[PDB]
């Protein structure tokens, strides 16, 4: 088809470039091997440069932009065409053939992006950029950013006519061209670090007003992976031009840096500098900011031994705190405390050597009265301690460079607080120790022992009332000495109100003497542990002391001691913390029961964790063992306390939340997060153990994804990973095909999973020969399966049977069981019979087969089950008592709890006879005045024991009776179907597993709670295009209506638009691809309020038509979302 | 109010429009002011071109806003 | 407004899109009924190619419109 394109008419030529054309279009590189290029190229230029006739060039052009995707092997004889590919930008004639020659560059600026900068094709591409369509401007500017690669620093010339364009075009909101403008400076910058003549020209005044206002733009037009490459631009200039450093402390980045992590500016000084969830790599990236914004260090002094830790020039910014002191001042009174928090909080290798190092820089160049002022509501001296007593080298190292210049500048205060928070022995414990890389540590140990031995003797050979009362109250809580009530009433006012250390309260011996106070186990003691644990928590909770037990309940007011000394003990923990975080880093039986009513006795949980040695499970050596361990046992007092007690609450004295430990939540999450320890499944010891031992330290979204990766194989806890943080780029599993009735659900269903428990594989819910398959029908099925446990007729569940308006199609409806407390199962006497029992386990079996199922393939399961069904499946059914009663059966828990006034009223009036146990009327009715015999109220077959039905129950065996009622409704009488939910469940996936969890806190593991449904977080995570802005009439119209339904419409919604009916992990972020949302077309001749928003859920669209009003495109979503 | 329109030669003129008055309201006053058929009238405004239902004020153009004009051949 | 898909191999699928459906999406809407990724894909519409950011309504293509489909070889 070649010499075509070598005719003289004009006419013939344009015929033959369209053969020409689709010769390479349709072709490929197997198709169209031996196409001569050599002279089609030579052709197509010599058809481009007829520029009288503009459809001879546009498909000139087309044709050479389709030849390098025939044949990549081409794409060296396109690079000959780039000057005539310029000739039509820089005087443009036909405007298509403009945008179509963009594009035969931009695939050719990844290959060959200097020979364009070689033709001075940088300033061409940019020059009529302003008149293009946006798919080729952002060929244009990645035609640019590509050219502002692989310059040598002698073509500046090429860069500087283009430069206040891409100053310009920061302010454009196109997300893929400001990624490509942000690509091109920060690869100016990477060329031009060399050379500060020409980086100072890089650096505008409005590239460095741009970036600064590009960041704080709330929601962020830049990704995450961007967000680090303009940061990092930012540091390849300070560090190599200080003027441009100068000039950014000049141009305000304290409240960039502030609002980039102190969260909202809010102008005042926060105390709780909230954080916003940054990754561990913009962290060390928006420090590498702070740490060059700062002088210099010197290599001589002090800081000598810098020269060794890496072994692994008139400052204008040194003029600067001189030539401006109040801009040192500005700067350093607010962004000190980011780089408090951001050390603090994180718990990377490396951000913690950057975080340090900046903290030196600010010290060293701040003068006196500076400091002061910068570190007066920041506890540095206690944290110098921490970092003083690492068994890293850096970190102790650094710590003594602090203490060195801090006792410098400031000895009138930091003499102080360097001995009251234990940063005298611990430089005193250094410098009295004794025992090319096994070179350097020696030094540094030779260093670090002549440092220590310098500072002591400069500031610590020369020589409490606070360690006074702390040495001395502990040792009235020892084991042989009876320190009476106010022994603990010190300790009330000593760890409340006066400031205490973390060094004191360490090396006073308080943590194990208040251990062995609790959980002491012999008879060598003064006072017993019933006596010392109600003095206890008369200390700490206000509670009655032994003997003033009221007549009323046991009244709770405040926990606010306690409260006060579980975080003085968390402080405590968190300082003497050393758990490494190992990163890979990139820089017949005689039933007495049944014969005569006796109740296996209430087991009081608290009695497994008041032990001093710690639990077998524990084999990890900590320098803070002890203070776990004093937390445990304040974990259970907290909680289990009202089995001490009898008429106390179940209401538990601190929350759960409150134990939270925020540096092991901190240290957890960094360590949950790399994937080269999950896929070997060498997670570190001290997690595990500490995560079923002490759950409460952490927070439920952490246990969550702890359980997630311990308890499976190589392959499901990889896949929970990317659901929750999806920018790290799944592995090979199994999918075995079923097939599902609508209408024989329950016992297809029970067929399905008798059969696939087994393999671990993944499980296929498929509707029988129906058009919609995935993640739609499976999702579905759980959601109908659980519709189809509560059936009333299936006789399962307690609680009251009510008609609903079933919108599943099942009109029949079948009398749903609905409570307003909860599901629990339904008791069975020795009268029924042995075939509606063996039905009955059969779906306990069934059920626990779900549920584990549930868990394994991420699924989620709606059953609103009571408090009390998850403790069973906890194995803690032997503590039940009657506070579990009132979260089953709200109608017998009145009675069950007004009968025991009667019987801790006999125990009263027994103590001081026989009529008086017929005097007991309550509202004036008596024992026998209720009627009652051994039968369970409200399920009048079961006898309690044998024959009690015609036992009636009196004074004399009200105490058995309420024994035998609470022990029957809670334990014996549901007992036969729970011995196979625990073995249904345990047939793949064992019930120690979930331990992990609570009671209360296995409700969200299975349910939910759903997620975000306000307006701003819509905004972040939808992306209005081919139509539409975050401005426009129908999207400002879409999402205030999208934070107005019920948690049934957003199922709705989802149905119809993502195909799902519920979020996936993490809001709407984690939806690949994202929410787009584009604008409907129609023709001229049509009302858009007359018709429905059709869709694509493959890729998730929202085709909108833009109706009208408000309340229009209201009524048509409802409408295009039920028609499925 | 009242908008700028550039264009590939260079010269600007001056529209006198309102946050009304759509597009082929408008690429008519191009006509009307320059002889252009709206066959070829391509609008770029911020990047993105501006299709004929739409209006001024839905496309948030404020006053004395620059946009550009085109001329295609036939093609799309 | 019912479209036309054509590969190589004659196999004539349909798609039932509208005019204000991308490129990509009618690029992934025939990963349904084929197991070839979005990226070894280019839609042929009479001589050019069709951009992944481009509607329908943009490039005048409507209904009965028989385009065409190459295996971009990775």
């Amino acid at each position: 088809l070649l010499q075509g394109l070598q005719a003289s008419d004009e006419s013939q030529q344009l015929q033959a470039v369209i053969e020409m054309c689709q010769l390479l279009v349709m072709g490929n590189e197997e198709t169209l091997g031996g196409f001569p290029v050599k002279s089609v190229v030579p052709a197509l230029i010599t058809l481009l440069q007829m520029e009288h006739n503009f459809d001879i060039m546009n498909h000139a052009c087309r044709a050479l932009t389709y030849m390098m995707e025939a044949l990549p092997r081409s794409s060296a004889v396109v690079v000959d065409a780039i000057p005539v590919f310029l000739e039509k930008l820089q005087v443009i004639q036909c405007i298509d053939v403009a945008e179509q020659a963009l594009t035969a560059l931009e695939m050719l600026s990844r290959r060959h992006s200097k020979a364009i900068l070689q033709a001075g094709g940088l300033a061409d591409c940019l020059l009529y950029l302003e008149f293009f369509s946006i798919n080729a401007q952002r060929n244009a500017l990645a035609i640019a950013a590509n050219c502002c690669q692989s310059i040598t620093p002698d073509e500046f010339h090429f860069v500087a006519d283009s430069l206040p364009l891409l100053t310009q075009r920061l302010t454009h909101q196109d997300k893929k061209s400001v990624e490509s403008t942000c690509l091109c400076f920060a690869r100016l910058v990477d060329n031009f670090q060399h050379e500060e003549n020409l980086l100072q020209q890089v650096a505008s005044k409005d590239l460095l007003t741009n970036v600064q206002q590009l960041l704080v733009v709330t929601p962020p037009i830049l990704s995450s992976g961007m967000f680090i490459m303009v940061v990092r631009m930012f540091s390849l200039m300070c560090s190599n031009c200080p003027t441009l450093a100068v000039q950014l402390m000049k141009q305000n980045i304290a409240e960039t840096l502030h609002f980039l992590l102190c969260g909202a500016s809010n102008g005042s000084c926060q105390e709780q500098i909230d954080l916003v969830p940054r990754s561990p790599q913009e962290l060390y990236e928006l420090t590498s900011l702070i740490c060059e914004l700062m002088p210099c260090l010197p290599k001589e002094g002090i800081f000598a031994v810098d020269t060794m830790l890496k072994k692994g020039k008139d400052d204008a910014r040194a003029q600067l705190m001189k030539e401006d002191p109040e801009l040192a001042k500005s700067f350093i009174k607010t962004l000190f405390g980011v780089l408090y928090e951001v050390y603090s909080s994180s718990a990377g290798p490396a951000v913690r050597h950057k975080c340090l190092r900046a903290i030196l820089r600010i010290i060293y160049f701040a003068d006196a009265e500076l400091l002061k002022d910068v570190l007066k509501n920041h506890a540095v001296s206690s944290h110098i301690a921490s970092m003083l007593s690492s068994q890293d080298l850096k970190i102790v190292v650094g710590a003594l460079q602090m203490a060195e210049i801090l006792m410098q500048k400031l000895p009138d205060i930091f003499s102080v607080y360097f001995r009251r928070e234990g940063v005298m022995h611990q430089v005193k414990h250094l410098a009295e120790s004794e025992s090319t890389i096994s070179n350097n540590r020696e030094k540094i140990k030779g260093w670090i022992k002549e440092q220590a031995h310098k500072f002591v003797e400069r500031y610590f050979s020369s020589e409490l009332n606070v360690l006074q009362r702390l040495c001395a109250a502990t040792e009235q809580l020892n084991l042989q000495v009876d320190g009476g009530a106010e022994c603990l009433v010190e300790i009330r006012s000593i760890v409340s109100e006066s400031d205490v250390s973390s060094f004191e309260i360490q090396h006073s011996g308080f943590v194990k003497q208040l251990l062995l106070y609790l959980t002491s186990k012999s008879e060598k003691d003064a006072v017993s542990r019933e006596i010392r644990l109600k003095r206890f928590l008369h200390v700490f909770f206000s509670s009655p002391l032994p003997g003033e037990e009221p007549i009323g309940r046991v009244e709770p007011v405040g926990n606010a001691p306690l409260l006060a000394l579980v975080h003085k003990m968390n402080n405590c923990l968190s300082q003497m913390e050393q758990f490494p975080v190992k990163v890979h880093d990139f820089p017949k039986k005689h039933d007495e029961l049944w014969h005569d009513g006796v109740c296996p006795s209430v087991s009081n949980p608290l009695e497994v964790y008041l032990i001093p040695t710690p639990p077998e499970n524990i084999t990890f050596e900590d320098p803070s063992l002890d203070v776990i361990l004093l937390l445990r046992v304040l974990h259970a007092i907290s909680r289990y306390w009202y089995y001490l007690y009898d008429n106390a609450m179940c209401k538990e004295i601190i929350p759960t939340s409150e134990f939270i430990n925020s540096k092991l939540t901190a240290k957890a999450n960094r360590q949950l997060q790399d994937p080269l320890v999950i896929m070997t499944g060498n997670i570190p010891t001290w997690l595990t153990e500490l995560g079923k031992t002490c759950p409460f330290f952490f927070p439920f979204d952490t246990r969550q994804m702890l359980f997630y990766v311990t308890a499976f194989d190589r392959d499901r806890a990889m896949q929970r990973l990317l659901d929750t943080n999806p920018e790290i780029n799944a592995p090979r599993l199994d999918r075995k095909k079923r097939t599902v009735n609508r209408e024989e659900l329950l016992k297809q269903a029970e067929s399905v999973m008798q059969d696939l428990g087994s393999s671990r594989a993944m499980l296929e819910i498929q509707y029988e020969n129906e058009v919609g398959t995935g993640l739609g029908p499976t999702l579905e099925f759980y959601a109908l399966v659980s519709q189809e446990l509560q059936r009333a007729d299936l006789g399962l569940w307690r609680g009251e049977e009510v008609t609903l308006s079933n919108p599943k199609g099942s009109q029949e409806g079948t009398k749903y069981i609905q409570n307003l407390q909860g599901l629990f199962a339904l008791p069975f006497g020795r009268t029924a019979k042995p075939a509606h029992i063996a039905k009955v386990k059969m779906k306990f079996r069934f059920l626990g087969k779900l549920m584990a199922k549930a868990i394994m393939d991420f699924r989620l399961v709606d059953l609103p089950l009571g408090l009390p069904f998850y403790k069973w499946m906890l194995r803690q059914e032997t503590s039940l008592t009657s506070h579990d009663l009132f979260d089953i059966d709200p109608v017998v828990a009145r009675s069950v709890y007004h009968l025991e006034d009667i019987v801790r009223q006999k125990k009263r009036l027994e103590q001081d006879l026989q009529y008086a146990l017929e005097t007991l009327t309550m509202n004036g009715c008596s024992v026998e005045d209720l009627g009652l015999d051994f039968t369970l109220p409200g399920f009048p077959n079961i006898e309690l024991k044998k024959g009690g039905k015609d036992i009636p129950v009196t004074i004399h065996n009200l105490e058995e009776y309420l024994r035998l009622v609470i022990f029957w409704a809670l334990n014996e009488g549901v007992s036969r179907q729970f011995d196979s939910f625990r073995d249904g469940f345990e047939s793949v996936f064992p019930l120690s597993h979930l331990q992990y969890f609570y009671p209360e806190e296995l409700d969200q593991l299975l349910c939910g709670s759903a997620d975000t449904w306000d307006a701003k977080t819509l905004m972040e995570c939808c992306r209005p295009d081919h139509g539409y802005t975050h401005d426009s009439r129908a999207v400002k119209f879409l999402f205030e209506i999208l934070s107005s339904f019920d948690n049934e419409q957003q199922r709705l919604f989802l149905q119809f638009v993502t195909g799902s009916p519920r979020l996936p992990v993490g809001g709407f972020r984690s939806l690949n691809p994202p929410l787009t949302i584009v604008r409907k077309t129609f023709e001229s001749t049509e009302n858009p309020d007359d018709f429905l928003p059709s869709v694509m859920t493959c890729v998730n669209y929202l085709k909108l038509p833009d109706y009208s009003s408000i309340e229009i495109m209201r009524e048509k979503l409802l409408i295009a979302a039920r028609e499925g | 109010m009242q908008i700028f329109v550039k264009t590939l030669t260079g010269k600007t003129i001056t529209l006198e429009v309102e946050p009304s008055d759509t597009i082929e309201n408008v690429k008519a006053k191009i006509q009307d002011k320059e002889g252009i058929p709206p066959d070829q009238q391509r609008l770029i405004f911020a990047g993105k071109q501006l299709e004929d239902g739409r209006t001024l004020s839905d496309y948030n153009i404020q006053k004395e806003s620059t946009l550009h004009l085109v001329l295609r051949l036939r093609g799309g």
